[PDB]
């Protein structure tokens, strides 16, 4: 029921915080460098460090700008914080295989 | 590295 950084165990999110964006919490997407990600949407996350300023370029979610989200402890890329949108204004898209699920 | 982290 909680998600930790797979690399270092930093607390990041919770199963209760999964958000079905466009009907599903899971989106399979690729970036311009052709990397494929299995992204899980969460309402809320913690223990991250957001780097840079938001960008609308190549956004996988209509009306949202993204900032890269690193693990605040180990600096591992865990996904993106999304903002600037509507219903909801903000959320997190985290890469499923970079998280470890386990007991609270 | 930044290219691989872009959404
Ligand atoms: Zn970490």
């Amino acid at each position: 029921s909680i998600f930790r950084c797979r690399q270092c165990g930093q607390t990041i999110s919770r199963r209760d915080w999964l958000l079905p964006m466009g009907g599903d919490h899971e989106h399979v997407v690729f970036n311009p460098a052709g990397m494929i990600f299995r992204v899980w949407c969460f309402s809320l996350a913690q223990g991250l460090r957001l780097i840079g300023a938001p960008s609308g370029e190549f956004s996988w979610f209509k009306g949202y700008d993204w900032t890269i989200a690193l693990c605040g402890q180990c600096g591992s890329h865990l996904g993106w914080h999304y903002e600037g949108g509507s219903q909801p204004q903000t959320f997190f898209g985290l890469i499923k295989d970079r998280l470890a699920e386990g007991p609270a | 590295f930044f290219e691989q982290m872009q959404n």
